């Protein structure tokens, strides 16, 4: 599969009153080192970050196609895109090629423009929508992911230990297969500020 | 309050007045055709009356009624070149309406439908605005009777006692205080009155065979074309 | 057919559009219009007579809303009402497409104007004498909105149409003061019933459909001569 | 993924249940198969999730713009006849899995949808892969003319016995109920399938991470 | 049927387009706007066309149009008209962004824009635009970017601009009071509140009536502010105080 | 001023003068007649020769749709080819979707649409052809139909075209409309064309024949001049 | 699309509003050029610039390569038509044969251009017209001129704009083939023609030069004040 | 009474078509003669100013091999003309492997001459002269801006047209030569040329089967001005 040459996990976790993202720093052609550098998750307007898993060139289409549609989304009306909106938006461009589709998986981690109500959602290629409080991840490795949740993650968290869990998610899980690796970088956001985190994994 | 073609074409004066479609409201009296419409409680009634050359005129193509179904039917005024394609309009609309939809219509989307064609139509004036007058009936369950009448000016409307055309300004007048009143409306009642109203400009009492009347009641929907033996004993009815 | 769509319609000396000038006219000779944006909702009013006895309010409206949260007023004549209400109506499917969620008030009056205006560049004729009232009520403060043929729009509480828009305007602008309710609302919508009446007071004359905070709501006369019969 | 339904006497009651997921790991619990359509008819999802949902937004599409310019409740074969002939276009390019029903003036409608377009009127409709055991357990307990109330038993007893049997039913259960009068959508209902307590606490503590960049970006 | 239409791009026998005459005649008229010099900042000016107090004024800037975060225009003209304008810019300086993922220097995209004003011109006849517009923002070459959109087709920006009949009598005062850094923003302030004193007849220049909004340069904020009433009121009448004290020459 | 010009523009009188001087136009052109009896339908043409002008039998105004439907024009004799054309090829349309004869009725509503259609659009004009139609057969019976320049789709038992036109069809009502034979009826028929539409103005003419009926089983072609020679083995002795 | 007559045959001779177009290039600002053996001058006056802001961008002469150089005369939106039309065929020209343009090849382009863009209906020619002034390939120099029916001829030197019979006139001492044996004579030969060409001056003065295969370069108003002090002073020394 | 640009005459014809052929009368003038040993040509250049350079101004260009053609009034259209039937003469040589023959450039141009329509666009002003020699010897051709066309022996064009066709039709004969056509032609020449003969005023088009091309050259114009 395809899936299988860019590869990826991008893992959103959110905690009781803000939304976390996570993703891997490797970007690179199977086993073969290329570089850390290129980051996963992009920023999408005003305190809203998206995740992206698949291909790179479907990845950045999105980056650059939503931001084509959230500029004149935010340049016709001066308020700030809501979430379920947004999904929509997203579902949206993924159906307009039915038997063209690309390949990606988006995970939107965002805050609510009103309120400190935090989101999370995961597509598929299609724009399956998902809405759940709890989590939403995208990635090679189905037992480790949600496996790692099941084994840690509780409904009512801290940031505190919602970036310890979150750590221990990406090493017992994506340590687990080498497509995915060399670093982790991890976004947290909510109301009052935004946080960035950075980790680290093996060299070879 | 004309520049240029103004006066050849449409657009709004000062006053904001359409100088051809006025034109069109007198494109009604070719022909001297005059129709009225009478819709009582359970039924609704259409009279019609025509002109005759000579003796070569063709029995079967004298009706000027339409029949959009098999449950609603039509009369045009004007001009017969434009009413018999808005009719063959009528026919797509309903066609179309059966295939793709697959219910009963209102009859009153059909004429949005045509209220709408003929003010396109009056939009751009390098085709002809089709200045005829549509009128139609109507059957519908527990909407009680339905008539409608779609007007050139790109507008429907229609009820009870509606009229179009030329000499409907006298009849439809004394209709205003002869109908209600209270009075009640039966079949033979509803017809009566249809009588009188052409008694009111013509008086004429001719036998049957000139007048075109169609009449719809709610016992059987389908609506059927009268035969000149039922409108003669309504005719010899209606003599006191 | 021809298809020659140029733009007939030229800039007078002065600068400005004299067929549009004939478009205000056609909405100056219009029929009396009011609404008023207040406090929760919105209230229409405006009037319908018809030419004699023989039609009835039950059947054709003059006034059909454009979403079940979204109601719509306007003067000049119908048949072109009824078509860029077509358009609105298609229009709104190519908002929620996107969106999956209701619309905003002002979104309508950006598109229509926008097409609108087209119109007027636009080969044949123009946005004739048909002048829109948009209202609605979004975000916990509703709006009223009404454009022009040229595709100017503005934005205020109440306002007058159609014939004496300026004699009615001038006494809904001593009675209007700070903020109104809806009942208040609806008894200075008699008032300017009564400016052109005519048919005021009678529930057979005019037709009421209200905004609200909870969605538009379009009551039949019988509403109207509740409140009003016993009007004031 | 299972669909589910009977028409009683007086109106039609549908359900569902949450499960969407691929394998025996778990991995969505929570998801709503029941779409809204207008107040006289719902829509029940299957298959494909994503672009069921695209349709029944373009059908809900046309009965918008028509039941508001109609100012009438519109019958439901206005929307099986677009779905019928959009989804035919396809010749089942699409995979639609639907359960279309609803209670007009003119009484109970149901119409089952496939993917090729070809709809029959039936008193009861399964869809889905759990459309085995849930056809069973209606073929043999069913009796026409049922009230309501014995119906909810049915359709409760129908989807939960499909959730054990097909591999993915089960998670919550999901009750649609149509009627002239009433428009009933209970969600959710019963959760039968659920995951023990952990084994064991792994929960993480400061001191076995290292951090090597911690960037803060103040708001407002 | 060749005489329905005006020939309105056909040439005319002045030995120039006929209707651009009309054109500047619509920009020219009720049209007020201007533009100041541009040090570390720059402002802009306009009238408010709406005289009723019962307006509820709730879409922000009334004349001026935001095109882009760090760059905006003012705009003259028929609203909807320039609204057209505004959105299809919009969308112009959106597929740049489309293109390079990097704002647009405005100098390819006005020319862009007076590629587009011409298409009314020079096919079919068609009405041209009634609408002239200005520019200004920043870039990463010339700094602040102020330009003037015409009708015949040029780009005959300057730092200094004049826009309406009225407002060409403060090219005078632009000349009489010209500067370069020197001029404070808030130096400009006070220039553009005395050029409406002279051009716009309203008396004790209403600060509600006119329009005013400006624009910094903040790494990487680059704000274009639309600004409160307060500062405003306080501004014209701290300048026309200033202007009791510049009487005091007799 | 030019009110008449377009065609898609109205004049102060409700028409446009474009069919009005259309209409007048057939008026110029030779007899143009048609006439049916209960076993089929009797048609015929005078062809007015200038001076030679050219070989016998070329170029006659008499044209063909189907084996049972067949074309009597008037007016301008390139725009009837047209329309005749138009309807020729039109039947095979209702010949590949179904394969049985064109009703003649509704044949005519094709000639009606696209007759109208051309006084709608500002562009095209009216064309200045009119035509008779006319048909029998033992599943359909006896239809004869009427078009001219303004889309009308009417029919008589017979009817007349031409300078003599209300003159000729007067004493046509002494052949009956069913009683008569049309077999007989070509040489009664034929007295009253050589009579009426005076030669006394130009001395030179001629005179074609055809038929269409049960004799022939359905069949339009022309009943033979040169047998029987029918036409002038009576009328020369009706005038006298 | 748009169907409608541009313009018609007159028995006159010529068309109406296409050569009556030519009063829109007439009623222009002055501009001239010369070519030379060792460098290629231009000029142009009537800037009618404020004096206050910034006139760099309403520049009269661009150009498509380094080598070629654009002098137009007219208004401003068909030239920039004719600039970018120009650069897709100058761009076109190097992506096929590499090479630069020949002048033959870019006025064949811009002239029949506008010739097929006077041919079609809905389409109205330009009101402006333009000369080439740069050099040639191997050292060779050029000048050409466009017309409205987009006919180009060289000349020795180029006059065109207002008063071209007028600094035409004053050629008289151009004609001399001495003219130019340095840079530093056409210089002072373009001071003699910008001087009496037209209104002038001082200010709304605006030329550039390029020598060979230097790129063209536009002095500051410094070295112009020089050139018009020795021209200048030239009256006093033919005393 | 301007009515669709397309209308015809009473008397009658096209009148665009026809006014154009009046603004012929203000052309050039050339003049070509027909000679067994090959078909001549020459064009006055109407010099506007000394400045013009005498390159530049060509009013006769090469359609084939041995096939040439004039120019006359407007000029560009011509041009683009010119070119575009090149386009005609090299598939002429796609699937006939020779020269295309000088009758049937009438053909590949009279054809196409006026294709002009309002939809899917004017005429043109002016008239060409076709000279060459195919397998039959020389031809000398004309043809106007209608698409008419007719084979003449000596054809003038321009404003001298008139009245240099009037003069040579003495002068001209069936025993006509190559060099006798040159400086007999030249005579008329320097009759209808205002500016003083000279290298620039006048240019030589010849087209031989055995001198070629040739065309002509500068320089040898000169040789022939010393023998006026």
């Amino acid at each position: 599969s395809i899936m299988s040459y860019n590869g990826g996990a991008v893992m959103a976790m959110k905690g009781k009153n803000c939304v976390a993202i996570a993703a891997d720093r490797r970007f690179g052609i199977q086993a073969q080192m290329v570089t850390t550098d290129f980051q996963k998750i992009f920023p999408m307007g005003d305190r809203l970050y998206i995740g992206l898993a698949g291909l790179a060139t479907d990845v950045q289409t999105v980056a650059q196609r939503l931001k084509f549609r959230l500029n004149l989304y935010e340049l016709k009306e001066g308020r700030q895109i809501k979430p379920y909106t947004l999904m929509s938006m997203v579902a949206n461009l993924l159906y307009e090629k039915r038997f063209g589709p690309y390949y990606t998986e988006p995970v939107i981690a965002g805050l609510d423009p009103k309120t400190f109500k935090p989101f999370i959602c995961s597509l598929d290629l299609i724009g399956c929508p998902m809405v759940t409080d709890d989590f939403v991840v995208s990635g090679t490795c189905a037992e480790q992911m949600y496996g790692m949740c099941e084994s840690l993650w509780e409904p009512n968290m801290d940031p505190d230990h919602l970036f310890e869990t979150i750590s221990q998610a990406m090493l017992n899980a994506v340590d687990r297969d080498a497509v995915s690796g060399m670093g982790v970088i991890v976004h947290i956001i909510e109301k009052d500020k935004i946080t960035t985190r950075t980790l680290k994994a093996r060299m070879d | 309050s004309s520049a240029g073609f103004d006066r050849h074409i449409t657009i709004f004066s000062p006053e904001g007045r359409l100088y051809q479609v006025e034109y069109a409201f007198k494109a009604i009296n070719q022909g001297g055709l005059t129709s009225v419409a009478v819709r009582g409680k359970d039924c609704a009634v259409i009279v019609t009356q025509k002109k005759v050359p000579d003796k070569l005129l063709d029995s079967s193509t004298v009706t000027h009624l339409f029949k959009i179904t098999e449950n609603i039917g039509c009369v045009m005024t004007g001009m017969t070149a434009d009413s018999r394609s808005q009719v063959q309009r009528a026919r797509y609309e309903a066609a179309n309406w059966k295939y793709k939809y697959g219910y009963e219509i209102p009859v009153d989307m059909l004429c949005k439908r045509i209220a709408d064609i003929s003010q396109v139509y009056t939009q751009n004036a390098e085709m002809r605005p089709l200045g005829c007058c549509m009128i139609l009936i109507g059957i519908d369950e527990e909407q009680g009777p339905q008539v409608y009448k779609c007007d050139p000016a790109g507008y429907y409307c229609g009820f009870k006692a509606t009229a179009a055309g030329v000499k409907q300004t006298e009849s439809t007048s004394f209709l205003e205080k002869k109908v209600k009143k209270k009075f009640d409306w039966t079949f033979e009642q509803t017809v009566e009155t249809a009588i009188t109203c052409l008694s009111t400009v013509l008086s004429i009492d001719f036998k049957p065979s000139e007048i075109e009347v169609g009449v719809v009641t709610v016992e059987n929907p389908k609506f059927r074309i009268l035969t000149e033996a039922e409108i003669d004993a309504h005719l010899v009815a209606l003599a006191e | 057919e021809r298809g020659y769509s140029f733009s007939l319609t030229t800039f007078s000396p002065s600068g400005k559009l004299v067929q549009i000038e004939y478009a205000l006219a056609a909405v100056a000779g219009g029929a009396p219009s009011v609404g008023i944006k207040a406090a929760n909702g919105v209230v229409l009013a405006t009037e319908k007579k018809q030419k004699s006895i023989l039609y009835d309010e039950r059947s054709v409206h003059k006034v059909e809303p454009i979403t079940k949260h979204i109601g719509l007023v306007y003067s000049g004549m119908g048949p072109d009402y009824r078509v860029l209400v077509h358009r609105a109506r298609k229009l709104a499917q190519q908002y929620y497409l996107v969106y999956q969620e209701p619309i905003p008030t002002a979104q309508l009056v950006q598109r229509v104007a926008s097409v609108m205006q087209e119109y007027t560049q636009s080969g044949g004729v123009r946005p004739f004498g048909v002048s829109l009232l948009i209202c609605g009520w979004n975000e916990g403060r509703p709006y009223l909105f009404q454009s022009d043929p040229s595709g100017a729009y503005f934005a205020w509480k109440a306002t007058a149409m159609g014939k004496n828009y300026v004699n009615g305007k001038t006494f809904l602008e001593k009675r209007y003061n700070e903020d109104l309710e809806l009942e208040d609302a609806i008894h200075t919508a008699i008032l300017t019933l009564k400016e052109s009446f005519e048919g005021q007071m009678t529930e057979d004359n005019i037709e009421v459909g209200i905004c609200n905070e909870a969605g538009f709501r379009r009551l039949t006369p019988t509403e109207v001569k509740d409140y009003l019969a016993a009007i004031a | 993924t299972t669909i589910a339904g009977v028409v009683y006497k007086d109106g039609i009651v549908l359900g569902a249940d949450t499960r969407a997921t691929e394998g025996m790991v778990v991995a969505d619990k929570n998801c709503s198969k029941i779409h809204f359509i207008s107040p006289n008819i719902y829509c029940c999802g299957a298959g494909t999730a994503a672009d069921t949902d695209m349709t029944t937004q373009l059908i809900s599409s046309n009965l918008e713009l028509h039941s508001l310019s109609t100012g009438r409740l519109p019958r439901v074969v206005t929307a099986n006849r677009m779905l019928k002939q959009m989804l035919f276009r396809y010749q089942g390019y699409i995979g639609a899995a639907l359960v279309l029903g609803g209670v007009d003036v003119t009484g109970p409608h149901l119409y089952s949808i496939y993917p090729h377009g070809s709809t029959d009127k039936l008193p009861y409709v399964t869809m889905g892969s759990g459309s085995l055991a849930a056809m069973a357990v209606f073929e043999d307990k069913f009796r026409p003319d049922m009230e309501e109330e014995e119906a909810k038993n049915l359709v409760s007893e129908a989807i939960a016995a499909g959730i054990f049997n097909d591999l993915g039913s089960g998670s919550n259960i999901d009750l649609c109920v149509i009627s002239k009068n009433k428009l009933d959508f209970l969600r959710p209902y019963t959760v039968p399938n659920k995951k023990g307590t952990r084994l064991g606490r792994y929960r993480c503590e400061k001191g076995t991470t290292a951090v090597l960049t911690e960037k803060i970006t103040p708001l407002e | 049927s060749r005489r329905y239409d005006s020939r309105t791009t056909i040439f005319s026998p002045e030995g120039r387009l006929y209707q651009v005459e009309y054109a500047m005649e619509a920009i020219g008229h009720a049209g007020t706007c201007l533009g100041i010099l541009a040090n570390d900042g720059v402002l802009l000016a306009a009238e408010r066309r709406n005289i009723h107090k019962l307006l509820d004024e709730v879409f922000f800037s009334e004349k001026i149009y935001k095109l882009n975060e760090d760059m905006a225009c003012s705009v003259a003209g028929i609203t909807s008209d320039a609204n057209v304008l505004t959105n299809e810019l919009r969308l112009i300086a959106q597929r740049y962004l489309l293109q390079y993922q990097e704002p647009i220097p405005c100098e390819q995209l006005v020319t862009a824009l007076c590629d587009i004003k011409q298409a009314y011109t020079q096919f079919g006849g068609k009405r041209p635009f009634g609408v002239s517009l200005l520019y200004i923002g920043w870039d990463k070459h010339y700094g602040f970017q102020l330009y003037q959109s015409d009708p015949s087709g040029n780009y005959g920006g300057w730092k200094a601009t004049c826009i309406g009949n009225n407002s060409a009598a403060a090219v005078s005062m632009l000349k009489q009071d010209y500067k370069e850094g020197e001029m404070t923003l808030k130096s400009a302030l006070a220039l553009a509140i005395k050029v409406l004193n002279k051009t716009m007849d309203v008396s004790k220049l209403s600060a509600e009536k006119v329009e005013i909004a400006t624009l910094t340069r903040e790494n990487g904020k680059t704000v274009i502010r639309v600004l409160k009433q307060k500062e405003v009121e306080q501004l014209i009448k701290k300048h026309e105080e200033e202007e009791a004290k510049a009487e005091r020459e007799k | 001023t030019g009110y008449d010009l377009s065609a898609s523009t109205f004049s102060p009188d409700g028409r446009v003068f474009q069919v009005e001087y259309a209409m007048k136009a057939v008026e110029n052109s030779s007899t143009a007649i048609g006439i049916r009896c209960k076993d089929g339908v009797v048609f015929g043409v005078e062809k007015l020769v200038l001076s030679k002008l050219y070989e016998e039998g070329s170029n006659k105004r008499l044209f063909n749709v189907d084996r049972h439907v067949g074309m009597a024009v008037a007016g301008l004799l390139a725009d009837a080819r047209s329309l005749a054309d138009i309807a020729r090829e039109e039947a095979s349309n209702f010949r590949s979707n179904f394969g049985y004869n064109i009703p003649l009725k509704h044949l005519a509503d094709r000639v009606a649409m696209y007759v109208h259609a051309y006084t709608l659009y500002s562009a095209v004009r009216p064309f200045g052809c009119s035509f008779m139609l006319g048909s029998y057969s033992v599943n359909d019976g006896a239809q004869l139909y009427m078009i001219d320049p303004s889309g009308v789709s009417y029919g008589y038992w017979g009817c007349a075209i031409g300078k003599a036109r209300q003159a000729a069809k007067t004493e046509i009502e002494k052949l009956q409309m069913k009683e008569m034979t049309c077999r007989d009826i070509v040489k009664e028929v034929a007295k009253i064309i050589y009579i009426v539409h005076d030669e006394v103005k130009d001395k030179a003419f001629e005179l074609e024949l055809s038929w269409v009926g049960e004799l022939t089983n359905g069949r339009h072609e022309i009943v033979p001049k040169d047998i029987r020679e029918e036409a002038e083995k009576y009328a020369k002795e009706s005038l006298k | 699309s748009y169907d409608r007559a541009i313009t018609v045959f007159s028995p006159d001779g010529h068309l109406f509003q296409v050569e009556y177009a030519q009063e829109a290039v007439k009623k222009g600002s002055t501009a001239v050029g010369v070519r030379g053996r060792d460098i290629v001058v231009l000029g142009v006056e009537k800037k009618s610039v404020a004096k206050l802001q910034d006139e760099r961008t309403v520049r009269k002469i661009c150009a498509l390569d380094d080598n070629v150089c654009m002098a137009f005369a007219g208004l401003t939106a068909d030239a920039r038509i004719v600039i970018n039309r120009a650069r897709v065929e100058c761009q076109s020209h190097r992506l096929t044969v590499e090479d630069p343009v020949t002048v033959e090849y870019i006025t064949r382009y811009i002239a029949s251009l506008k010739q097929r863009y006077t041919q079609s209906n809905g389409r109205r020619p330009f009101g402006i017209s333009a000369l080439i002034v740069g050099f040639d390939f191997d050292g060779t120099p050029r000048l050409y001129q466009t017309d409205p029916s987009g006919t180009y001829h060289a000349w020795k030197a180029n006059a065109i704009g207002r008063g071209a019979k007028s600094v035409r006139e004053f050629l008289e001492k151009n004609y001399t083939d001495e003219a130019i044996e340095t840079d530093d004579l056409t210089i002072k030969l373009v001071i003699k023609a910008l001087l009496e060409v037209v209104q002038s001056g001082g200010k709304n003065i605006e030329l550039a030069v390029m020598r060979r295969d230097q790129s063209l370069k536009i002095l500051n108003p410094e070295e112009i004040e020089k050139y018009v002090a020795e021209i200048e002073k030239e009256k006093e020394e033919n005393e | 009474y301007d009515r669709g640009v397309n209308t015809f005459s009473p008397e009658g014809r096209l009148f665009q078509v026809e006014y154009a052929i009046e603004a012929i009368k203000l052309g050039s003038t050339a003049i070509g003669i027909q000679t067994s040993e090959g078909v001549c040509l020459a064009v006055e250049k109407r010099i506007t100013s000394p400045l013009m350079e005498p390159s530049s101004i060509e009013k006769i260009v090469e359609i084939d091999a041995h096939i040439g053609c004039a120019m006359s009034g407007l000029i560009a259209d011509a041009k683009t003309l010119i070119d575009k039937a090149r386009v005609e003469t090299q598939n002429h040589w796609f699937t006939y492997n020779e020269t295309m023959t000088v009758e049937s450039v009438t053909q590949a141009v009279s054809n196409l001459a006026l294709q002009f329509g309002e939809e899917d666009s004017r005429p043109f002003g002016v008239a060409l002269l076709f000279g060459g020699v195919d397998e039959k010897g020389p031809q000398l051709f004309h043809m106007d801006p209608s698409g008419t066309f007719v084979q003449c022996d000596a054809r003038a064009i321009g404003s001298a047209s008139e009245g240099a066709q009037s003069s040579l039709q003495e002068v001209y004969h069936k025993s006509m030569t190559l060099k006798e056509a040159i400086k007999s032609s030249l005579i008329i020449l320097k009759q209808v040329m205002e500016e003083k003969l000279n290298a620039t005023n006048i240019e030589l088009a010849t087209v031989q089967p055995g001198q070629n091309f040739h065309m002509f050259t500068k320089e040898e114009l000169e040789e022939v001005i010393k023998d006026i």
